[PDB]
């Protein structure tokens, strides 16, 4: 929505259903961030900082 | 967003910003029944 | 993820997680979806051991 003009994006490109990562706590926070934007569920391995369970900032971790 | 909710001019070199027009967004949960939609706030 | 998918592709067509017991299609599905279904996942490991998540998403 933030955009009033239609972009255009070629159909070759897949769309990601859901993303597995990463190690890094801050780098998982920082993917986290966009990948709530568009609510894509995203399952982490290694993170483990509890700022990550937060469920009003990190929708879908 | 929508012409009510941005603040819009021209120019040669442009600039961006970034204001709390709200102090806060809506208290609504989400289940995620039907598709979630833009959240408004308050 | 693939159980969720799973669980998403053997839905019975009165007990889906959404709206009036709705139930997701396979071949469009959603992430949100997917999302859904992760929240409410439980399945059998390999070595035999039970795998959800809390209200948090967290595994103990
Ligand atoms: O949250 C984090 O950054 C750490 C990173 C991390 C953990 N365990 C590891 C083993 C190998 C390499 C990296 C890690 C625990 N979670
Ligand atoms: C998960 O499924 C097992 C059956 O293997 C059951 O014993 C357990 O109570 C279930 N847990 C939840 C939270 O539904
Ligand atoms: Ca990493």
């Amino acid at each position: 929505l933030n955009l009033d003009e239609f972009c255009n994006c070629s159909e070759h490109i897949p769309s990601t259903i859901a993303v597995v990562g990463a190690t890094g706590s801050g780098v998982s926070t920082a993917v986290a961030n966009l990948l709530g934007l568009f609510y894509i569920p995203q399952v982490s391995y290694a993170s483990s900082s509890r700022l990550l369970s937060n469920k009003n900032q990190f929708k879908s971790f | 967003y929508g012409p009510d909710q941005r603040a819009q001019k021209k120019g040669d070199i442009i600039l961006g910003g970034l204001f709390p027009i709200h102090f806060g967004v809506a208290a609504k949960d989400q289940d995620l029944k039907s598709r979630p939609e833009s959240v408004e706030c308050i | 993820i693939a159980h969720a998918l799973q669980d998403i592709y053997t839905c019975l067509p009165g007990r889906g997680l959404f709206t009036n017991g709705s139930c997701a299609d396979i071949k469009k599905v959603e992430a949100w979806q997917v999302l859904k279904h992760l929240r409410h996942l439980n399945f059998t490991n390999n070595m035999g051991e039970q795998v959800t998540f809390d209200e948090c998403g967290d595994l103990v």
